[PDB]
């Protein structure tokens, strides 16, 4: 029975750890994006900027 | 004489130039297609992490 | 390395060592003359316990070696620095042997002969490079340059020379050497950031101010009235991100602190600005090829990727000297590297191997025929 | 017993999860500062470029 | 209150405040720079619950009171805690109103510009002081030793600054400050205290400590050596009875607390000891008249009154300068004092008004008149 209790309190850490790591994951990859987008924006310019070298 | 040899290096490096250019720009398509293929793993990755959560939530009133 | 036995092609500026083969357009291995060693001493075990830390590594590890240069201003600290940094270049950042390739080096304007002297017989008995050749940069500049009229003003890290040279004709009654340059701009920077509030002591925050001068500093039109418009000038004022991540703000000493050179009485030199330097060299030769001079200035040097030399440089001329002809400077971009071009320019020719100080002359003479060799 | 045992399978899943999302997250984050470090480049560089015009 | 109305002379240094009146051979009111604050909330009645407590008062309340400074190594935390210290030492310790005294002050060396135009404006606001002078503490000292030439070692609390000035004139291209003072000795000691037995973090044993240094602490003549021997040395370790009354006894530390100024890579810095520093800042200077700051060498400050500076100084100059000259220092005794006496000097000469930083001058110029005021 003491082990039984053991199991389910490493059982609760574990879950709650997940939780944590689940919405740390959904965070990080909502962030990420909005990064990449905005460096690919400055990029698409800075391509539009080569073109323009280019017609020159 | 030694000079009109530099003219001309330089006009070598000028024209690579262009080929400085092509590098990076196959990085760049490089980073394109990774950004746009990341979308949809990140849509699939969403749904896959839902229906987790949801057996997350099962296991949990099944105790 | 390359199948044919060209020579090697190596500028120990003073700063900057920049190293490659005979044909190339640009060196291959270039490195700042920065030197870290251990600032402890050792009692861990597994990994690193290295003394001599050079290039790049060094770099990365700035904040843990105490940072040496064994050369400042043209003067030698340990030949010993100069072996280690020269089998790093040659073994693990150009991966050639010496053996088989002669060497054309590149010396700060003015060296001691003495110190040549030296560093030939420790070359010449360390190393087993078949032949040799050392010239002056000045010379390599014009080179780079490509044309024989004009005067050079060399702003190496230790010191700046102004050398004329005439239809490809040194001029050393008319060549002097000041001990202004990056080390000065670095001190009289941290003197007025400690003005500002931000006192530092240590060489990574010495790198740190050189890249600020790097990219935002400026060279004044006009210097009371612009600092006069610089009292509140949110607009002039300028930002840098510092690698931390604190926003450092600074205004009128982006164009405070080149202007030393300009006005040296700020830090209490004798010498005045180096355009003065510039115009009494014109002056000591013959009058009248100094309307050519004033017409033909070459200026070189890592420094010179700042803006507004140019502008500075030509209205003081004109306003010491007579505005009658046009006076206007020539300088292509990245060229720092220029002096190294000059010397793939000099084993371009076939005629550079009649001059070869091969290993047979320095062994019947000693290193004392280099005094009849060179010049 | 057998309870023990059904308890201690829960356990191990999500310890094994939970090792999962962190490899998972550190690949991320990796990923991520390396994305914002060129970022920063591209920026400082087209500021740079803006000095460009100033000096003009 | 003078029925005279002489000035104000007040030496804010890096670690004391000493105020008084001009004419005055000694300041009246001396305290050092610690603040207490209260370390709980109110909840009692009756007695005390005062925020501010400054001197004497906060000297018997240590250990009630979170310990600040206000000051560190020159950097200003809260402009309000100088407001209260000041309201304290001009009417609770000096008895006296700034409204009918101008005010002479001491600044520590290369302090901020816009420290001392933020300083001079809420002191202005704030109080009503007639006129107003600052000054650095270099000439200050200078003018107590009433010698022209010489190099000030300005040894305070945060900062130490070596300083060369000849003939009466600053030297700023050869000034340096090094982050190395009390705090860092303390700090030291308390980690080799610790590595003796005894572990405290707390103020009220900093100032314990900082006491053990003014008395038992030695300068060792020769350092390893000297541990050698103080292995056993039953008679050369010494001991102390702290307050509580325990016998706290200290054998080689006493002269390996100061020593790491001397050898700063006990601790981990790059710059090495203040003795280097001063070699340097005289090497930068013209060469002639470096023999002579080598035998006009002057030092000033609280930390002087510690025995086995001078021996150490001249010892170590000699041996990296050329021991042709005799080099001497010279220290008053109490020196610390010493800047407010020049203080008082700088009042007793009629000239002094002439100088005077009157109100409508700020009302005018703001406190940019400073600017063009003082230098
Ligand atoms: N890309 C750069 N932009 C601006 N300044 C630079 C750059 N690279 C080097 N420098 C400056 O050039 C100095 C080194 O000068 P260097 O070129 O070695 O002189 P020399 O021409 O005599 O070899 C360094 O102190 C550094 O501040
Ligand atoms: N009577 C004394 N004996 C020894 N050391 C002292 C004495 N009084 C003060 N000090 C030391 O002097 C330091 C304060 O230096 P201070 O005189 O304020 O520098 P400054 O000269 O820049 O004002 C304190 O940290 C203290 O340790
Ligand atoms: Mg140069
Ligand atoms: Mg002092």
């Amino acid at each position: 029975s003491d082990k039984l209790k053991e199991a389910e309190t490493r059982a609760e850490f574990a879950e709650r750890s997940v939780t944590k790591l689940e919405k740390s994951i959904d965070d990080l990859e909502d962030e990420l994006y909005a990064q990449k987008l905005k460096y690919k924006a400055i990029s698409e310019e800075l391509d539009h900027a080569l073109n323009d070298m280019t017609s020159i | 004489d030694i000079h009109r040899k530099r003219m001309e290096k330089d006009l070598n490096e000028l024209q690579a130039l262009i080929e400085a250019h092509f590098e990076n720009r196959k990085k760049e398509e490089e980073e394109l297609v990774s950004l746009k293929d990341r979308i949809e793993r990140r849509r699939a990755e969403r749904a896959e992490q839902q229906r987790i959560r949801n057996e997350r939530e099962k296991e949990r009133q099944n105790r | 390395d390359e199948d044919e036995t060209t020579a090697l092609v190596c500028d120990n500026g003073s700063g900057l060592v920049k190293a490659g083969f005979a044909g190339d357009d640009a060196p291959r291995a270039v490195f700042p003359s920065i030197v870290g060693r251990p600032r402890h001493q050792g009692v861990m075990v597994g990994m690193g316990q290295k003394d001599s830390y050079v290039g790049d590594e060094a770099q990365s590890k700035r904040g843990i070696l105490t940072l040496k240069y064994p050369i400042e201003h043209g003067i030698i600290t340990n030949w010993d620095d100069m072996e280690k940094i020269w089998h790093h270049t040659f073994y693990n950042e150009l991966r050639v042997a010496p053996e088989e390739h002669p060497t054309l080096l590149t010396e700060a304007p003015l060296n001691p002969k003495a110190n040549r002297e030296k560093m030939t017989q420790i070359m010449f008995e360390t190393f087993n490079v078949p032949a040799m050749y050392v010239a002056i940069q000045a010379v390599l500049s014009l080179y780079a340059s490509g044309r024989t009229t004009g005067i050079v003003l060399d702003s190496g890290d230790g010191v700046t020379h102004n050398v004329p040279i005439y239809e490809g004709y040194a001029l050393p009654h008319a060549i002097m050497r000041l001990d202004l340059a990056g080390r000065d701009l670095t001190d009289y920077l941290m003197k007025i950031l400690t003005e500002r509030g931000y006192s530092f002591v240590t060489t990574a925050e010495r790198e740190i101010v050189r890249d600020i001068k790097e990219k935002l500093c400026y060279v004044a039109l006009d210097f009371e009235n612009e600092m006069a418009t610089a009292a509140s000038s949110s607009s002039l004022e300028k930002s840098y991100e510092l690698p931390d991540g604190q926003v450092i703000t600074i205004g009128n000493e982006r164009f405070r602190c080149p202007e030393t050179l300009f006005q040296p009485s700020f830090i209490g030199m004798e010498s005045a600005g180096i355009h003065e330097t510039t115009y009494n060299s014109i002056m000591k030769c013959d009058i009248d090829i100094r309307k050519d001079l004033y017409a033909n200035n070459v200026m070189s040097g890592g420094t010179t990727m700042y803006p507004g030399i140019a502008d500075r440089m030509q209205k003081e001329i004109t306003a010491l000297a007579p505005s009658t002809m046009k006076i206007k400077i020539i300088a292509p971009p990245e060229r720092k590297y220029s002096v190294w071009i000059g010397g793939s320019i000099l084993a371009s020719l076939s005629t550079f191997q009649q001059m070869w100080i091969t290993k047979q002359e320095y062994d019947e003479a000693g290193p004392s025929i280099v005094h009849r060799k060179c010049f």
